[PDB]
């Protein structure tokens, strides 16, 4: 298979995206869901770890670290701490809607990914921790995780099966740094949610210093799909090492901006002209694209034309896919005011642990301030350029390389108009 | 033993393992730079100046928190450790206050110190500083905001070893500060303590309060009496008069702390 | 029949102030005990 | 937009809070679903909790969570200054929130706060006199592709023109309730011209389950 994209509604797995099917657990089971989840959970840890790994499932939450591989860590003789796996519903991105699709549409998917997940790393219960933001989200997920105890799904001898597994949901307060997991597990123990640092990997030392997982939504729901379609089924689409099916959130400058399932490695040309009505003014109106949500660097129009829309295409096209979330700019962009605000939100939303993020970040949100009106002379550029690399990898979590990288995106592809804009500046005011 | 073999700049060295890095330079010598870590309170790792390159390692590590791996290459001056330490530096001075005249740790500061041997010669910084709002913990402790870099120093002493649970940092980002929140006092018997391992002005001493300055001052080595446990002292003086009572390190006394009355 | 031209999750429309939480209070009934480390608070 | 605390008459600590036994049932809700040990993991959604019942947090609402949870009260201060949910001043009844970050930014959101602006007549972190809105800019919502889009109290209205967000305005200050929803044509996340995707029924329990399950 050379050519992707172009996926059947029979190979979807986040069938009722579009909420146009009964949420609940009557529309739920009736697509597929709970269905044979005791013959998944008796078959053991082992099976259900070489389900994931074979399937080649990379992490959703928008660094791509090989899932199977990571709930494996779990899998260890335990010594009296309980284990947790931790479910990532935080989805603080700008331009990444689609963890709230899956909470608000498919929510008994996410409660079986969570019984599948927690038997496979013999967690104890399951902590969603769900945005603030979402309470429509978190109380329709809270209707649904009452229905799965009702029906014996989840709980005591969950399923029919022998294995006890609780489910809860946790509502955030409003702070993007905790989504990042160590963060989210310091937001769960009713704290300040700073980053902890790594070692101790949540595996190790997680919530409340127990052994505990931290995995995105979609990572968690698409996992008894499967485990019942099989790995091989997963893995037949995408490229190698790029394997299965992705949401993807088209926003900014399209004609219909939407949340929709496609093949990993789709092109971005065929994805935005085909799901979303294509660029307003057509392809050749295209100014940039960022790939995937805010902390990718943007790609410019000429980079968009061939590229294919998994992890290994992006990083070869010294991007990230992040979380597949498009956001798409026309040629009527003010690009530095765009990524300026977005640098303005990278410095609204940092903890303020350590130093490079906490001083840094607000130092080069005050000079895109003054790149975006031009009050700036070309060789803050370059020192921008040098900023960005002393925060990038010197911070404890990556918002300081999420903060780094969209200013690294922009000079380097968008150093002329940065240079004309302080240029006519120079000599209108002076 | 179960001594793990690590390198500091190819030295060899035998490590228990849970060493950290910075304990495992510590061991041939090297004094890794620092601002939150501090070997009587927990690591925090939050200031990033100990970030040291691990070779074949394309990611420096905090060596305050990072334990040593068996067969690591610690190069504590490599360049890009250096490259570490001068950028740290230079995000640490970009919103302190130019107040080191009028500092009280002025001359003993740790800033200062290791901004003259770990950071650049000047300033990048073309913007305006921030200015915080100070506080006001009690008649031992002078509050200057301004200066704090946001080690949680404070806080893990008052936690952790005077157990109080008063300071804490409120807001996000860099309008993040350190302080009680609301019109408290830290009085405790150890209050004064915390003006000693903050590494910047930000607290000071009050009744010492721009007397006197470090290098013209005289040390005497001398003995605590305001109780019988017999704390170690420095006296420090100055043309014939006592100027302060700091601490002297006794591992089997005061560690490295006195009381209020003493200092 | 199938249909596929209507929004069926009107639910959230209906939600007030307490829904998420009385929720957690239904819930209460039906969980496992929760595990102990030993002690009250790790300031005890 | 401070961070310390200055006793104000309406904002001490003798200020009246306490919850209603309701609420104390649901704090032991909220309680029972952490470890026994670790009480401090129930401080954000109790502190909430006090948000829910009085609007916003005084310093007797954070006090009553850290008394009730056995935590320092620097603890639960500390929670509540580093998130932007908690109100520590008192909001008008209906708090908008208009998301402008980059893909809200570019679909006009400028335009809707503006709106708002002008129909409320004040402008960014300013409340209405009669204390029924209060307008904050807040960053992203998590409802980038129904840009451009706010959040009130609880719901998000996405989809938005100026037309729409005045006439939600004009509902809410007539004591009714808005839908939640996109105030365009499409339903939650669709694409406008139609499905482009999950036309298909879908094929029910037991589709493609391999052998061996
Ligand atoms: N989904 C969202 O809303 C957002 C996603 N992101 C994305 O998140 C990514 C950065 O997140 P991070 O978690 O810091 O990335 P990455 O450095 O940490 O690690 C990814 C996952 O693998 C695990 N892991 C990695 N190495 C491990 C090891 N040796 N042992 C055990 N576990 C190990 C980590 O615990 C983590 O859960 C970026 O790609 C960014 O685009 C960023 C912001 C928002
Ligand atoms: C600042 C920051 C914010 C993050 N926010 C989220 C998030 O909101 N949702 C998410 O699933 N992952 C988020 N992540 C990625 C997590 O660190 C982690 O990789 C993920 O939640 C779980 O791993 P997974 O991809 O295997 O699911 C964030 C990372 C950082 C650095
Ligand atoms: S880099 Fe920013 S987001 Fe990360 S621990 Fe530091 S202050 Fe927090
Ligand atoms: S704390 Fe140090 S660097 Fe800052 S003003 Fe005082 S002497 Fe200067
Ligand atoms: S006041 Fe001093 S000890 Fe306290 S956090 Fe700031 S720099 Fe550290
Ligand atoms: S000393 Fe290790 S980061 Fe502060
Ligand atoms: S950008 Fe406004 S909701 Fe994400
Ligand atoms: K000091």
């Amino acid at each position: 298979k050379t050519s992707f994209g172009s996926l059947k509604d029979e190979d979807r797995i986040f069938t009722n995206l579009y909420g146009r099917h009964d949420w609940r657990l009557k529309g739920a089971q009736s697509r597929g869901d709970w269905y044979k989840t005791k013959e998944i959970l008796l078959k053991g840890p082992d099976w259900i770890l070489g389900e994931v790994k074979t399937s080649g499932l990379r992490g959703r939450g928008g660094a791509g670290f090989p899932t199977g591989l990571k709930w494996s860590f779990m899998n260890k003789p335990s010594d009296g701490r309980p284990k947790y796996l931790v479910v990532n519903a935080d989805e603080g991105e700008p331009g990444t809607c689609k963890d709230r699709e899956i909470i608000r549409h498919d929510p008994h998917k996410l409660v079986e990914g969570c019984l599948v997940g927690g038997r496979a790393m013999g967690a104890r219960a399951a902590y969603i921790y769900i945005r603030g933001e979402f309470y429509n989200e978190a109380s329709n997920l809270q209707v649904a995780i009452r229905e799965a105890y009702e029906a014996g799904l989840i709980g005591k001898n969950a399923c029919g099966s022998g294995y006890d597994f609780d489910v809860f949901v946790v509502r955030g307060a409003g702070a993007y740094i905790c989504g990042e997991e160590t963060a989210l597990i310091e937001s769960i123990e009713g704290k300040q949610g700073k980053p902890r640092l790594k070692p101790p990997f949540p595996a190790d030392v997680g919530v409340f210093g127990c052994p505990t997982t931290v995995a995105n939504v979609e990572t968690v729901a698409v996992s008894p799909t499967i485990c019942r379609r099989g790995g091989a089924w997963f893995a037949s689409f995408g490229r190698e090492r790029n394997s299965g099916t992705k949401l993807f959130n088209i926003s900014g400058h399209v004609n219909n901006p939407c949340t929709v399932e496609e093949e990993m490695s789709v092109p971005l040309k065929e994805l935005i002209e085909k799901h979303a009505g294509g660029v307003t003014g057509g392809w050749d109106n295209l100014l940039a694209v960022i790939p995937g949500g805010s902390s990718t660097p943007l790609i410019p129009k000429s980079v968009c034309e061939t590229v294919l829309m998994d992890f290994d295409a992006l990083i070869q096209a010294q991007t990230g896919l992040g979380t597949a979330a498009v956001i798409v700019m026309d040629r009527s962009t003010d690009i530095v005011k765009a990524i300026a605000r977005l640098i303005e939100f990278y410095k609204h939303e940092s903890c303020g642990q350590c130093t490079p993020c906490r001083e840094g970040v607000d130092w080069m949100n005050k000079v895109m301030a003054r790149f975006v009106r031009g009050d700036a002379r070309p060789a803050e550029i370059d020192s921008l350029w040098e900023i960005s690399k002393q925060i990038e990898g010197h911070t404890i979590c990556a918002l300081g390389d999420g903060a780094a990288w969209p200013v690294q995106g922009l000079i380097r592809h968008f150093r002329p108009e940065l240079e004309e804009r302080m240029q006519r500046f120079a000599q209108q005011h002076q | 033993s179960n001594l793990i073999e690590v390198f500091v700049d190819g030295q060899s060295v035998m490590v228990e393992p849970g060493t950290t890095v910075l304990q495992a330079c510590e061991k041939v010598g090297m004094q890794i730079p620092r601002f939150c870590y501090h070997e009587r309170l927990s690591v925090a790792g939050n200031c990033r100046m100990c970030l040291v390159e691990i070779e074949k390692a394309p990611k420096v590590v905090a060596a305050c928190a990072m334990p040593v791996m068996k067969g690591w290459n610690i190069l504590t001056n490599s360049e890009k450790t250096k490259k570490a330490r001068e950028g740290v530096m230079e995000f640490l001075l970009a919103n302190h206050p130019l107040d080191c005249p009028i500092c009280d740790q002025g001359g003993e500061c740790d800033l200062q110190d290791q901004s003259m041997m770990f950071g650049s010669d000047r300033s990048r910084f073309l913007e305006g500083k921030r200015a915080v709002e100070d506080k006001n913990i009690g008649p031992l402790v002078k509050t200057i905001m301004t200066r704090c870099i946001q080690c949680t120093r404070c806080i893990r002493f008052a936690s952790e070893i005077a157990g109080v649970d008063d300071l804490g940092t409120t807001g996000r980002g860099n309008d993040m500060q350190v302080g009680t929140y609301i019109e408290k006092m830290f009085m405790s018997e150890l209050s004064g303590n915390i003006i000693d391992i903050c590494p910047v002005g930000a607290l000071t001493s009050k009744p010492y309060a721009f007397t006197a300055r470090p290098w013209e001052t005289r040390k005497t080595e001398s003995i605590d009496v305001m109780d019988a446990v017999g704390s170690n002292i420095v006296v420090s003086t100055r043309t014939g008069e006592v100027m302060r009572i700091l601490p002297r390190m006794h591992e089997d006394i005061n560690e490295e702390w006195i009381s209020d009355k003493t200092r | 029949p199938f249909d596929n031209t209507t929004y069926k999750n009107l639910q959230h429309h209906d939600y007030s102030t307490y829904t998420f939480l009385d929720l957690n209070l239904d819930l209460s009934k039906f969980r496992m005990p929760q595990p102990s480390s030993g002690r009250e608070s790790p300031r005890h | 937009a401070l961070f310390v605390h200055r006793d104000t008459p309406k904002n001490n600590p003798e200020t009246p809070f306490d919850f209603t036994p309701e609420n104390y049932k649901r704090i032991e809700a909220i309680v029972k679903n952490y470890p026994e040990g670790h009480k401090a993991a129930a401080v954000l959604p109790v502190l909430d909790l006090a948000q829910r019942q009085n609007g916003w947090l005084p310093i007797s609402a954070m006090n009553k969570v850290a008394e009730i949870l056995q935590v320092p009260p620097m603890r639960v201060y500390e929670v509540a200054t580093f998130y932007t949910m908690y109100n520590r001043k008192p909001v008008g009844k209906y708090h908008i929130q208009v998301c402008t970050t980059t893909p809200c930014m570019l679909r006009n959101s400028d335009s809707i706060l503006e709106a708002i602006q002008k129909k409320l007549g004040i402008k960014v972190g300013e409340t209405t006199p009669d204390k029924l809105f209060t307008l904050i800019e807040v960053e992203c919502l998590g409802a980038c592709v129904n840009a451009p889009m706010v959040q009130i109290n609880d719901n998000y209205y996405e989809d938005l023109t100026p037309k729409d967000i005045e006439e939600i305005i004009d509902e809410l200050k007539a004591g009714k309730i808005p839908k939640p929803g996109p105030r365009s044509g499409r339903f939650s996340c669709e694409p406008a011209g139609g499905l482009t995707s999950l036309t298909e029924p879908p094929k029910g329990p037991g589709f493609g389950v391999q052998a061996g399950l």
